[PDB]
């Protein structure tokens, strides 16, 4: 049936339906987990790595990457992709520093974000196909820590804690189950690693996975070798 | 052979333009028809008119246009490609009396359309617009000129040209009067294209659902005759015949 | 056989074969005939003009056409594509007049037009030229024969025949053609394969012939076709 | 039996099925002892490569167009039973055939015969033979110089 | 199917069209190149003389990109013109911007690049030509190039592209000397091949094109060998091969003897 | 059904012909890559020649400036066009900050102009994997390996091309400090792996090195020669 | 059908247009919104859905220029879009006349720019059924688009998921509008609401969403605790 | 002016089946003689030269691009361009750019390939092709050279009594010349030899 | 199907453009819009339907003003009503401030008929899929009515009528002395027309539109003032009894 709906962005199915949109969201799943948590103390993220041996250095796998002093972004989906949208985050929240003064609040910079991956075949702009990413924005903006998390259609919202990628069905609910408002990011930190652990292959041992926190303080913090062994 | 047939620029394996073709059946999809004599002096274009509802007005129902002061067209096809075609030999009119500074020959004019469509039938663009256009003139050195510009290219000259359904019969009995003292007079001519249209229809036209344009070396415009002129004619020489 | 790859233009065949020119080119055969002879001081171009009846005024669309007063122009193919080719190679002509003051080489007036062709063999949306262009000229002492294909092909000819029987046409000629031919019998040479190609009587109306020579190309007039055709009948 | 080309719309599955059971029978479980298999074919570009594997068509044996003299030996083995004068030359027979098949060679043989009956004759000659070549091997030629120039 | 459009890439990852280009340039006529110490040398095969036609242009297959270099084409014609056109301009826009004689290796870089654009971009298809540029150069003195439709580009010594092309490098390999080889021995050894490769195995001026590269005052020279040189190597040739038959012919009546 | 568009998804999520462009790289011969402690080496497969056809105009490694190299696998059009990018990149980047181009910089470049081709339905994807192999200014034997898909990765030591995937797994069992602990030893260890794939070894072994501030050389047929003997030695000693 | 509804450029050979009727289907897979207006305000009430207890909900009102609310039902990349037209309209108006621009013009001009992608192969339809609000000099108004580019003066309208329980509410209800007061309006909407939910459910604070403007009142929206008035006050 | 800010002078003139092309050689910007071998006279074929006077950057400028079109002309039509279509694409080259022209005025000396009878033609700085049997004189020193063409030519002139004349003629004009001299270059084309002379001249 | 119907840039096999005629049927499918000339004005009239009870009296308007003084009717699909409407106010503004004088009625359908063929002949856009009538009233030119349909046609017309009823509007439409009646009794008459045309079992509800433009308001087209709207009615529904006795 979906023989000539789905072969192109801009023809509508019976439905109501765009499937080259629901392919791209079908893309995200098959990127490496990463879960992000936003408690009154900051936001933190951690991810998980599938280094497929070594001699593929630690810093080639970017899937936390920092969006100015006060985001985290975490990457679910293809590198190119992430990449370009990463850098329309970097260039937004950077012009709009320096045209306001001022750091872009999460919600605006998941905007903007979500407004470049708008435009699939728009001709007024310049892809062809939607940005096949998700992404999860981690950040500390005047209305305390927030975590905004992005789909491949535009689609931006608030999550007080967020897991995506492969391990998306099979984190949402331990995140669901252990998840509180009134927590501390010592918590956040312990419960994202247990759910990692959880939820995959290799066993979790401080170089398969990457973590970082943004806090209403010291700035984005990529936690370190020993960091990792001691939280591990 | 049928496979070569959705594009206006794809040859067939037998080097044949369907959809050119196709535009001249469009000619003949356009129902009514068409006829047009040149004499020693004078140059007269009769035409079909169909008013098949009391409501539909004759003042604008009209396939006989001034395309400028000497130069008059007949349309056959499909009236709202024959109104574009009709439009664009205006403006190129215009800009070529704007720019060599004198009234474009017939030639020039049923050459220049004939160049449009056939951009058209290269380019795959457009749609080769489906009317057959017939041109009357008068030209100081020949004398009159009728020409024809198919939705194809040709442009060609005419002793006497027919055009839309009932154009093989009406080619054939053009050449049969044709063969015998092709000096006719203004009356003679205008007979010759009336009873033309009158035998291949095998019907008898009233002095109204006709369309008769003349030009003459005397009248250098684009007279299209009033019902008077048209009823005069036909019942006088009829009876006179 | 290679069927799917004939219906564009921007896709060889395994046979590395592209199958649209070559319909274009059954298209110019199956034309009206047209022949080229060139003689030993000067061309000569033939070409069928016969019309489908006594009312088409048979003196108003020409079929050899000048480009300049040392070059011409037949065809055998459509001829909507002949104008506008004819057009092209005028303009071309002229370019060349103004760019440096000396009229067109036939040779570089030929690989031009070659180039028009070219043009309009290469694109998705563009239908090759279905014409081929017999181009006379007279360059320096030498007459110049060249043919132009809907291909963007170009190649000289000493003696050639293009249209619906362009074999018997090109053995008749193969069977009377010598270098040394001058003009007077070139003509004669050209109706007589003109004959030979075209059906009911060669009235010196439905024939159209144009000479090229040192005084510059003209098409002859009826008169003058009349007072031939009679000669050589 | 030739190239196993799609089937289920428009591939011909049954002379398929008859190749793929020629195949098992060459060779497969509970092979043959002592039958052996002689197959032609006029080109193999398209024969299946199942078939043409080495173990169910073990040798591929060519039949390359008669080169010199060979030509010479099949226009001897094809005019023996013939009326030749003393002054054929069969060798310049065979320069005269480049490129001939041993069809060619037959033909040759025969259309000088028939030259030969036509005037009420006995006797073939040299220039019969000629004339024999030059009405066998018509190489017909495409006279389209356009088509023949579309490469340079 | 995979072949529907130059850009395409196959599952087994080959450019149909590409090699579809490539296969087709067997069908062009046959050019030939040998580098020799002294000189280079192209050889073409003139497909068709039909008697009718003319000889207008001297050279129908080898072309003068620049007074330093040579092209042999092969493929369709319309692509070929315009590929020689492209190649004269670029070699002069050289010579404008930096004012030498433009190296035969960056000119054939820069028309194969044209070439992988458009195997590479869009609605067009492969240019259906294979060249074969001889030239000199003062980095690397005379040198000979293949360029393909697919824009790659080999120096070769000797090479051969077109119909039997095959046969023709099997034959250089067997008898070109890779260090010694002169320009008579290089006129030879072309003449051999293309006896041994044009269908026809009588050879004439009528046929073959042979152009010859050489520097000579300080100064390169390409010149179009006329007919009369043309005839006079077929016919040493075909002498010399007379007299090996003659040879063999007293090696057998040597055999019979014994 | 779900081909033949490079701006298509599969329903499972993948696009095809970036994925065909990889599986095309696959075709190329062996190129392997390593960066020791000071020197950063590139091997190939020269996969021999007709004697007749020269080979100054077969070229798979290329410098694209004092401190940075690369080595190609694919299609050498392809190669051509990206490395000449590359190189005016490099050279333009020097005008747009005057610093040396670094490696990665180098070879995000290449990432984009590859992606720059893919994400487009009338631009054939670059079918090349490219290893980038440099020093940094501030001083470090760094490389990265750039797929068809616009995606680059920080290798240690890797190898593209036919023999792409056992050449990693030998590198993963036979690379350690003591390799990359001299000027030499990571040289051994390039010409060891290519061994695996190529077995010619005089007419199928090509290496360039790089060492630290040092201009690119390619190591001439008798020295390569010379150290296949020496592993040769070794290799007899402890058979 | 099977070739004929692969783009806005083509007839079906029954004089309907296969990709604008996909596009009316496309805006039923939003959410609930029911809009409705009195004799001096109008109100907009959407169903803000869940897609999970932690990811918080998506919003509905958007707050075009200060005269204009807007309650989208349908893509969210094309409600995002219209509404940064729409946005952009409204102040160019404003920047050449000093008035804030009638909500009778602003929806024609999105009426326009909705039908000119449904008549070229360039482009795919709009996706958002779209409510628009606000208070001209004239009075208040609740207009509907829908992807077909027709627009609706419409009286009380719904559009989305389960929005015939909503407009059957509307004609029942229907008369007493144009005489209720300031939050009895509200009311009635979120009675609309009540109707267009699955049952079990209920408007909690959270998937309730309104909307008001009118005479003494710029475009305004009661979320989180801003809305507990009205379900507190509202009738089991 | 400009053409006063880098000088030079280029004459010509023609006998009989022979003809002279002569340039003065020197570069100075402003009065700061830069150098005194400078190319103003150009082999555009094997008997046919240009000798650009004028503004430096603009002579040679219009040094390659008259040779970038003349290759290609040659290759493309291949011939030895005629005297008078190498006027005209000189005239061509200068009239594309009116509106702010090359500042230089070529003057073509040679022989046509094919009759081998003589030419001399001069250009504008816009492009107003200029022929005569005569002279032709271009560059500052104009009214100089001008004088000295009128008061030292006789018809009918050979090899060598053309030779003396063109040089008498240059060398007089250019030595009565500020911001010019420094030197004679004169290039004799002739039926089968080419002739290039580096004459005395009063280099102060 | 017929494989020469997609897309309006290739003619079938006969001469026929599928796309024009499916426009055209969807055309044949929107309620029924008169229109009637008279010795001093033009009268328009159109069948509208109230899709529902919720959309206020003002709903789809398929009577629009082009320029001050010319009245455009649409039967159709209404959002290219809009375009056109637009394109002919657009048109009709760029004549005044082009030429200085009101924009001839005629001349303004023959460009509108100009566009809608633009329309029709590529192959990247579809035709027009609705039907309109320009009418007017001028001291000088005096009433004018004429019809454009998807295909581009601007006969003249001295009454019409588009839509699912036009064979029975025209029918009962000769049934009128329309050369000598004037404005105030074509408009009941109009009105009776539309009432004996429309299907109140099949379209459920249903409400009038009506507008004349004529001497009696000096060129300036209006919608017929509510009085004589209502009073239209009461003798479209005396007429309606009266037929049925």
């Amino acid at each position: 049936t979906r023989s000539e709906y789905d072969r192109g962005v801009n023809t509508f199915s019976p439905e109501g339906r765009l499937f080259q949109v629901e392919y791209a969201i079908e893309a995200i799943k098959l990127g490496s987990t990463a879960i992000g948590i936003q408690t009154s103390e900051g936001v933190c993220l951690a991810v998980e790595k599938r280094i497929t041996s070594p001699l593929m250095e630690p810093s080639s796998i970017e899937k936390i990457v920092e969006i100015d002093a006060h985001i985290g972004c975490a990457m679910s989906g293809l590198i190119a992709d992430a990449k370009t949208l990463i850098d329309k985050a970097r260039v937004e929240t950077q012009n709009h520093w320096f045209t306001y003064n001022e750091t872009m609040t999460v919600e605006s910079v998941t905007q903007a974000v979500s407004n470049l991956a708008l435009q699939f075949g728009e001709e007024d702009a310049a892809m062809s196909r939607p940005f096949g990413v998700a992404l999860l924005f981690g950040g500390v903006d005047e209305k305390g820590p927030q975590l905004f998390h992005m789909d491949p259609s535009g689609t931006f919202v608030q999550c007080d804690a967020r897991a995506i990628g492969s391990a998306s069905e099979g984190a949402q609910s331990s995140l669901q189950e252990v998840y509180h408002k009134s927590m501390t990011l010592k918590e956040a930190i312990k419960s994202s690693l247990i759910i990692l652990k959880q939820v995959m292959e290799e066993k979790l041992n401080a170089t398969n996975i990457e973590l970082a926190t943004v806090q209403p303080g010291q700035n984005f913090h990529m936690f370190t070798k020993e960091e990792l062994e001691e939280v591990i | 052979s049928a496979g070569f047939d959705r594009h206006i620029t794809i040859f067939s394996p037998e080097g044949r333009l369907y959809q050119v073709e196709y535009a001249f059946k469009a000619i003949n999809q356009g129902g009514l028809t068409s006829v047009a004599v040149r004499g020693k002096d004078c140059a007269v274009i009769v035409t079909q008119k169909k008013v098949p509802d009391k409501l539909l007005d004759s003042s604008t129902v009209t396939h006989l246009f001034k395309i400028t002061e000497n130069i008059g067209c007949v349309m056959t096809g499909m009236t709202a490609d024959s109104r574009s075609q009709v439009q664009r030999a205006r403006y190129e009119a215009a800009n070529w009396k704007y720019k060599y500074g004198y009234e474009i020959p017939v030639d020039m004019l049923c050459k220049r359309i004939a160049d449009i469509s056939q951009v058209y039938t290269q380019n795959a663009e457009m749609r080769p617009l489906g009317c057959c256009m017939i041109l009357i003139g008068i030209d100081e050195e020949q004398g009159p000129q009728v020409y024809k510009c198919d939705p194809a290219g040709y442009y060609c000259g005419f002793k006497a040209t027919a055009a839309g359904v009932k154009q093989t019969e009406s080619t054939s009995f053009l050449e049969k009067k044709v063969k015998k003292k092709f000096d006719w007079t203004f009356e003679q001519t205008v007979e010759t294209a009336i009873t033309c249209l009158s035998t291949v229809l095998s019907i008898d036209f009233k002095p109204s659902e006709i369309e008769v344009g003349v030009v003459t070396v005397e009248n250098p415009k684009f007279r299209i005759l009033t019902e008077a002129e048209i009823d005069a004619h036909l019942v006088a020489l009829a009876e006179r015949d | 056989a290679e069927r799917g790859y004939s219906f564009s233009l921007t896709t060889f065949s395994p046979s590395g074969k592209l199958v649209q020119i070559e319909y274009a080119l059954a298209a110019v055969a199956g034309g009206a005939p047209s022949v080229g002879i060139k003689a030993a001081n000067g061309v000569v171009l033939a070409t069928e003009k016969k019309q489908k009846s006594i009312l088409y005024d048979e003196r108003s669309v020409h079929k050899v056409e000048p480009i300049t007063k040392h070059i011409g122009l037949v065809y055998s193919g459509m001829g909507p594509d002949y104008r506008v080719l004819v057009h092209r190679a005028r303009k071309l002509a002229q370019q060349y007049y103004l760019v440096y003051q000396e009229p067109i080489p036939t040779a570089q007036l030929v690989q031009r037009v070659a180039s028009v062709m070219q043009e309009y063999t290469q694109s998705g949306g563009v239908r090759p030229f279905g014409v081929s262009l017999l181009i006379c000229g007279w360059n320096e002492g030498r007459p110049y024969l060249f043919q132009s294909d809907p291909s963007g092909a170009y190649f000289a000819w000493k003696a050639t025949a293009m249209g619906k029987n362009y074999v018997n046409g090109k053995t008749f000629l193969e069977k009377r053609y010598n270098e040394d031919l001058e003009l007077e019998d070139a003509i004669h040479t050209a109706i007589l394969t003109l004959k030979e190609s075209f059906e009911g009587q060669m009235t010196e109306d439905n024939i159209e012939v144009g000479i090229c020579n040192e005084a510059g190309f003209r098409r002859l007039t009826p008169t003058e076709v009349k007072d031939y055709l009679a000669a050589i009948a | 039996g030739s190239s196993r080309l799609e089937g289920g719309s428009g591939g011909d599955s049954e002379v398929q099925r008859t190749m793929l059971e020629l195949l098992n029978q060459l060779d497969g479980f509970e092979a043959t002892k002592n039958i052996k298999v002689i197959m032609a074919t006029n080109r193999i570009d398209i024969l299946d490569s199942a078939l043409l594997r080495p173990g169910r068509i073990d040798r591929k044996i060519e039949f390359p167009p008669p080169n010199e003299e060979a030509r010479l030996d099949i226009l001897k083995i094809h005019s023996r039973k013939m009326n030749l004068t003393r002054g054929i030359n069969l060798r310049k027979i065979a320069e005269l055939m480049p490129g001939a098949s041993g069809a060619e060679v037959k033909g040759v043989c025969t259309e000088a015969g028939m030259y030969a009956l036509r005037e009420r004759r006995v006797h073939v000659t040299q220039e019969d033979f000629e004339m024999a070549v030059a009405k066998v091997m018509q190489k017909d030629s495409e006279k389209n110089m356009s088509i023949k120039k579309l490469w340079k | 199917r995979y072949d529907s459009r130059t850009t395409i890439f196959s599952p087994e990852g080959r450019l149909y069209q590409v090699e579809y280009a490539m296969e087709a340039i067997g069908h062009a006529g046959t050019c030939l190149g040998i580098l020799a110490n002294d000189g280079v040398l192209l050889a073409a095969e003139r497909r068709n003389i039909h008697k009718l036609l003319d000889e207008v242009f001297f050279s129908e297959k080898i072309y003068k990109l620049n007074e330093d270099m040579a092209c042999s084409v092969a493929g369709i014609t319309s692509d070929a013109n315009v590929l020689t056109n492209e190649l004269r301009l670029i070699a002069q826009r050289y010579l404008l911007q930096y004012q030498e004689p433009i190296p035969c290796e960056q000119l054939v870089t820069a028309l194969c690049d044209i070439k992988q654009a458009y195997t590479q971009f869009g609605g067009k298809r492969p240019f259906g030509v294979s060249l074969l540029y001889i030239g000199w150069d003062k980095h690397y003195g005379f040198q000979l190039y293949q360029s393909d439709p697919s824009g790659n580009y080999g120096g070769w010594k000797a090479t051969c592209i077109g119909n039997n092309s095959a046969a023709a490098v099997s034959m250089l390999k067997q008898d070109y000397k890779e260090g010694e080889m002169t320009l008579k021995s290089a006129l030879a050894l072309a003449i051999k091949v293309l006896n041994k490769t044009m269908d026809v195995s009588k050879l004439s001026a009528e046929k073959v094109e042979i152009a010859t590269l050489t520097r000579e005052n300080g100064k390169t020279v390409i010149r179009v060998l006329k007919q009369k040189e043309v005839e006079q190597l077929i016919k040493k040739h075909e002498e010399e091969e007379a007299k090996a038959e003659r040879e063999k012919k007293e090696k057998e009546q040597k055999e019979k003897d014994k | 059904s779900y081909d033949r568009a490079i701006t298509v998804f599969s329903p499972d999520g993948h696009l095809f012909q970036v994925e065909y462009a990889q599986e095309a790289v696959k075709k190329g011969s062996t190129a392997v890559g390593v960066r020791g402690r000071d020197i950063v080496v590139l091997g190939v497969e020269k996969k021999s020649v007709a004697k007749l056809q020269d080979e100054r105009t077969v070229r798979k490694i290329c410098a694209l400036d004092d401190n940075v190299c690369m080595a190609f696998a694919g299609l050498t059009a392809d190669a051509r066009i990206v490395i000449n990018r590359a190189r005016v990149e490099c050279q333009s980047h020097r005008l747009t900050v005057e610093d040396p181009v670094t490696v990665e910089y180098i070879t995000r470049y290449i990432a984009s102009l590859k992606q720059r081709y893919t994400q487009s339905n009338g631009r054939r994807p670059f079918g090349i994997s490219a290893l980038i192999v440099g020093f940094d200014f501030d001083g470090t034997p760094r490389l990265y390996q750039t797929d068809p898909s616009g995606t680059y990765h920080a290798w240690k030591a890797n190898a593209i091309g036919r023999g792409a995937k056992s050449v990693r797994e030998f590198l993963e069992k036979n690379y350690t400090d003591e390799a990359i602990e001299t000027d030499d030893l990571t040289i051994k260890l390039v010409i060891k792996a290519l061994l695996e794939v190529v077995q010619s070894g005089g007419k199928n072994i090509e290496l360039a090195v790089m060492r630290r501030d040092q201009s690119l050389k390619i190591l001439n047929p008798e020295e390569i020669e010379k150290y296949v003997a020496e592993i040769e030695k070794e290799k007899e000693e402890n058979e | 059908r099977n070739q004929y509804d692969n783009d806005v450029t083509v007839w079906s050979p029954q004089g309907r247009i296969h990709q604008i009727e996909y596009a009316m289907e496309a805006v039923k897979q939003g959410s609930a919104t029911v809009g409705l207006k009195s004799k001096t305000h109008a109100v907009l009430v959407a169903l803000k859905r869940a897609q999970s207890e932690l990811a918080a909900h998506q919003k509905k009102i958007l707050h075009v220029d200060n005269h204009i609310g807007i309650s989208i039902a349908g893509l969210t990349a094309d409600a995002r879009l219209l509404c940064n037209f729409m946005r952009q309209e409204c102040l160019d108006s404003r920047f050449v006349f000093d008035r804030p621009l009638p909500v009778s013009r602003l929806v024609s001009l999105i009426g326009s720019k909705t039908q000119i992608p449904t008549q070229r192969y360039g482009r795919r339809p709009y996706g958002v059924g779209l409510l628009i609000a606000g208070y001209d000099d004239m009075g208040p108004h609740i207009f509907q688009t829908c992807p077909s580019a027709n627009y609706f003066d419409c009286r009380a309208m719904s559009i989305g998921a389960r929005s015939q329980s909503a407009r059957t509410y509307l004609e029942r209800h229907m008369s007493e509008f144009m005489e209720c007061n300031l939050n009895e309006l509200v009311k009635h909407g979120l009675r609309a609401l009540r109707e267009t939910l699955p049952a079990e459910q209920d408007l909690t604070t959270k998937n309730v969403s309104i909307g008001i403007v009118g005479k003494d009142l710029e475009f305004t929206i009661y979320d989180d605790d801003d809305v507990s008035p009205f379900l507190e006050g509202l009738e089991e | 002016s400009i053409m006063s800010y880098n000088g030079g002078a280029v004459m010509a003139m023609k006998g009989k089946n022979c003809v002279a092309i002569a340039a003065d050689r020197r570069f100075g910007i402003q009065a700061q003689m830069v150098t005194t071998d400078f190319q103003k006279i150009f082999p555009m074929g094997d008997r046919l030269y240009i000798g650009l006077a004028g503004l430096a950057t603009d002579v040679q400028t219009v040094a390659q691009r008259l040779k970038f079109r003349l290759n290609l002309y040659e290759l493309k039509e291949g011939r030895q361009i005629k005297p008078y279509t190498l006027m005209s694409m000189v005239a061509n080259l200068l009239y594309e750019k009116r509106f702010g022209p090359y500042y230089t005025e070529p003057v073509i000396a040679g022989l046509d390939p094919k009759t081998f009878k003589p030419f001399i033609c001069s250009l504008d700085l816009i492009g107003c092709p200029m022929v005569t049997d005569d002279f032709v004189v271009s560059g500052t020193c104009a009214e100089q050279m001008y004088g000295m063409c009128e008061s030292l030519w006789e018809p009918n002139m050979d090899p060598d009594h053309l030779f003396e004349t063109i040089s008498q003629a240059m060398l007089n004009a250019v030595d009565r010349d500020a911001v010019s001299g420094m030197g004679v270059i004169v290039h004799i084309i002739e039926k089968d030899k080419i002739t290039t002379r580096t004459l005395k001249a009063r280099m102060d | 199907g017929t494989g020469y119907d997609l897309s309006a840039s290739t003619f079938s096999p006969d001469g026929r453009v599928f796309q024009v005629e499916y426009a055209m049927k969807a055309v044949e499918n929107s309620s029924t819009a008169i229109g009637i000339r008279c010795k001093d004005g033009v009268v328009f009239g159109v069948e509208k339907l109230v899709l529902s009870k919720l959309y206020e009296e003002g709903s789809n308007k398929r009577l629009f003003n082009v320029d001050r003084h010319v009245g455009m009717a649409v039967a159709g699909l209404l959002a290219d009503a809009r375009s056109l409407a637009d394109i002919a106010r657009e048109e009709a503004s760029n004549f005044r401030s082009n030429f200085g004088y009101n924009i001839p009625l005629k001349h303004l359908a023959d460009r509108v008929a100009m566009y809608v063929h633009a329309y029709t002949l590529y192959s990247a856009v579809r035709p027009f899929g609705c039907s309109f009538m320009l009418g007017s009233y001028s001291v000088n030119d005096g009433a004018q009515l004429y019809m454009i349909d998807p295909s581009g046609v601007s006969y003249g017309y001295w009454g019409c009528a588009i839509g699912k009823a036009r064979q029975a509007a025209k029918t009962e439409i000769e049934k009128l002395q329309m050369k000598e009646m004037t404005c105030r009794d074509i408009v009941k008459e109009v009105a009776k027309i539309i009432y004996i045309v429309h299907d109140e079992v099949k379209d459920k509800a249903f409400e009038l539109e009506l507008s004349w433009v004529g001497e009696l308001t000096n060129g300036r087209h209006e919608i017929v003032p509510k009085d004589i709207r209502e009073e239209a009615e009461k003798y479209a529904k005396e007429s309606l009894k009266e037929e049925d006795e």
